[PDB]
């Protein structure tokens, strides 16, 4: 009965400054339920006090309750099940104030 | 009015897939006129067919790729292309199989 995972909206690019909050979602079938990590440098991300995965059903977030410049990059949703994988990227933009 | 050249936005360096599996990859862009979009591997493009198990879906921002029960053959490096009467732009994913 499995189905591979898909994307009904994939992670969006997002400009913050510096110090305020960043999120991506993505809203991700399949069956089963698919299970989403997100990697950044090549490497999974854990929740932390700083960076946590708010979902609900087949929504997923990342959420950086306060966005450091070390923050900025690009984020990879990857999405799995015992039938496939799916993958969807996005780049985070953070803002430094001047001088 | 103005023309945009296209411009691909995040895509993932790396990806990995159990052979067998269904792979999904999706990548978001942006350019006026909508550019045409050309997947390619070994510097040959990737022929979207109903029959088959290679599958590409394309709308005016986005671009997905699917490849059905992947085989050893599948793994490589992928390039993404665009171009429009205002420019071109291209990003590589590889895609790698793991036995």
């Amino acid at each position: 009965q499995g189905s591979p995972p898909c994307f009904l909206r994939r992670p969006r690019p997002v400009r913050v400054v510096s110090g305020a909050e960043a999120e991506l979602k993505c809203v991700v079938l399949g069956e089963p339920p698919p299970v989403v990590v997100w990697e950044k440098g090549g490497q999974q991300l854990a929740a932390s006090e700083r960076l946590s995965f708010p979902a609900d059903g087949a929504e997923h977030g990342l959420l950086l309750t306060a966005a450091l410049p070390t923050d900025a990059g690009v984020y990879v949703c990857r999405a799995r099940n015992a039938a496939g994988e799916a993958y969807a990227a996005a780049a985070v933009t953070v803002l430094e104030p001047p001088a | 009015s103005r023309g945009i050249p296209p411009k691909i936005e995040a895509l993932p360096s790396d990806i990995s897939i159990d052979e067998g599996k269904v792979l999904t990859v999706a990548c978001a862009f942006t350019g006026e006129p909508t550019p045409e979009v050309t997947w390619s591997c070994g510097g040959r493009k990737i022929h979207s067919q109903e029959q088959g198990r290679f599958h590409i879906e394309n709308t005016d921002d986005l671009t997905t790729l699917i490849i059905m029960d992947v085989q050893k053959q599948d793994g490589g490096l992928y390039t993404l292309s665009l171009g429009n009467e205002f420019g071109s732009d291209s990003a590589t994913v590889n895609i790698h199989i793991r036995s």
